[PDB]
């Protein structure tokens, strides 16, 4: 089995600016390199092929090049659509193999969180358990922390944190997290707390709510 | 209009099969090498199996993880592609891509058509319907020119679910969060922004869970 190593596995430029995508194979496959565009929620697409051949449809600002182990997709003049995943993969001989990718995102001015948190519904303390959520949206970058406090108190037991991918209208990212009690010990406790922990600010964006009011 | 049809997808337990079927459309199937390729979050892509011109070539390559319990297959008279899945494995689950690596020419190996694909899960965990919690503001919450709502989708398997706003009437300022998988249970949270003299006065989020057939829609009450 022939290896695939894309560098880098992430990677975020202003549209207009030129980028460099490096794939580096395990041992020689001369030119026998394809490129694909996968969109956000799409199946992959053809780039080039060949190393340097662009498929149908491909605008010219597209170039791949090298040959032998080290090969590279340059894309002039960043626009709106070229944003997405990229992988490359060998054509030389089965079994054929692919890269882990690279999500080339947006560039766009930091943007502070718009942080928000929810009590547990009553209908879910029926069931015995409580989920308090918070939501950190509309950020930039991707770099964010949160921090739960109960009554003053952090805890880092019971969270489960999930991320979206860069939102396609404005270039942000939007994050969710949720702590999970048991009922019981939810309604021990007054105060419940979230605070997000953004380049944006010095001081992190505290939202909370009292149970007891 | 060329066009891979994927179908075949769905949840099986470790050990058991699955075939998958792929209608092409919009070219001479019989002069094309066709592929099952998969994706995952955890391998990324990866080619599965691959099936050339029958039988005149040495047609079937696999991938060697598939070895001996794949069979990649062709009927060009129905103008499409199978894959048959034995003893299947909680890593060949991901979303299978039929492509096309060859129609003419001297090149080959690359895909230039793709389909849309079909989700294969392997799992011993047992379809659950999910919980559908409605996720209010706080009472001495001040309101600023914007509000957050929001839906808790709690405790179902198998992925995925379908998450709308007002029957889909409602699609900007919402964030589908990615679930998350705990104890063999997948939790999904949702949330929508509006202009605070919207709400209240009507939103309510939408939950379809096609593997357990419910659908469930909770109207935001505030308190």
């Amino acid at each position: 089995d022939i290896q695939m190593t894309q560098s880098p596995a992430s990677l975020s430029a202003s549209v207009g600016e030129t980028v460099t995508i490096t794939c580096r194979t395990s041992e020689n496959i001369y030119s026998y390199l394809a490129w694909y565009q996968q969109k956000q929620g799409k199946s992959p697409q053809l780039l080039v092929y060949n190393a340097k051949t662009l498929a149908e449809g491909v605008p010219s600002r597209f170039s791949g090049s090298g040959s032998g182990t080290q090969f590279s997709l340059k894309i002039n003049s960043l626009q709106p659509e070229d944003f997405g995943s990229y992988s490359c993969q060998h054509k030389y001989g089965t079994p054929w193999t692919f890269g882990g990718g690279t999500k080339l995102e947006i560039k766009r001015a930091d943007a502070a969180p718009t942080v928000s948190i929810f009590p547990p519904s009553s209908e879910q303390l029926t069931s015995g358990g409580a989920s308090v959520v918070c939501f950190l949206n509309n950020f930039y970058p991707k770099d964010i922390n949160v921090k739960w406090k109960i009554d003053g108190s952090e805890r880092q037991n019971g969270v489960l944190n999930s991320w979206t991918d860069q939102d396609s209208k404005d270039s942000t990212y939007s994050m969710s997290s949720t702590l999970t009690l048991t009922k019981d010990e939810y309604e021990r406790h007054n105060s419940y707390t979230c605070e997000a922990t953004h380049k944006t600010s010095t001081s992190p964006i505290v939202k909370s709510f009292n149970r007891n009011e | 209009e060329v066009k891979l049809e994927e179908s075949g997808g769905g949840l099986v337990q470790p050990g058991g099969s699955m075939k998958l079927s792929c209608a092409a459309s919009g070219f001479t199937s019989s002069d094309a090498w066709m592929d099952w390729v998969r994706q995952s979050p955890e391998k990324g892509l990866e080619w599965v199996a691959e099936i050339r011109n029958k039988a005149n070539n040495h047609a079937r390559h696999y991938n060697e993880s598939v070895k001996g319990r794949f069979t990649i297959s062709r009927d060009d008279s129905k103008s499409s592609v199978y894959l048959q899945m034995n003893s299947l494995r909680a890593e060949d689950s991901g979303i299978y891509y039929c492509t096309r690596t060859y129609y003419y020419g001297s090149s080959y190996g690359y895909c230039d058509v793709w389909g849309t694909g079909t989700t294969v899960t392997v799992s011993s965990a047992k379809t659950t319907p999910p919980s559908v919690y409605p996720l209010a503001p706080g009472s001495a919450a001040q309101t600023n020119s914007m509000v957050t709502l929001g839906c808790l989708v709690k405790g179902y398997f198998p992925e995925p679910v379908t998450v709308t706003w007002n029957s889909g009437s409602l699609s900007s300022g919402v964030h589908t969060f990615p679930a998350v998988l705990q104890s063999d249970l997948y939790t999904l949270s949702s949330s929508v922004t509006v202009p605070s003299s919207t709400w209240p006065s009507t939103v309510t989020c939408n939950v379809a869970h096609p593997a357990s057939s419910t659908k469930v829609d909770k109207k935001i009450v505030p308190r």
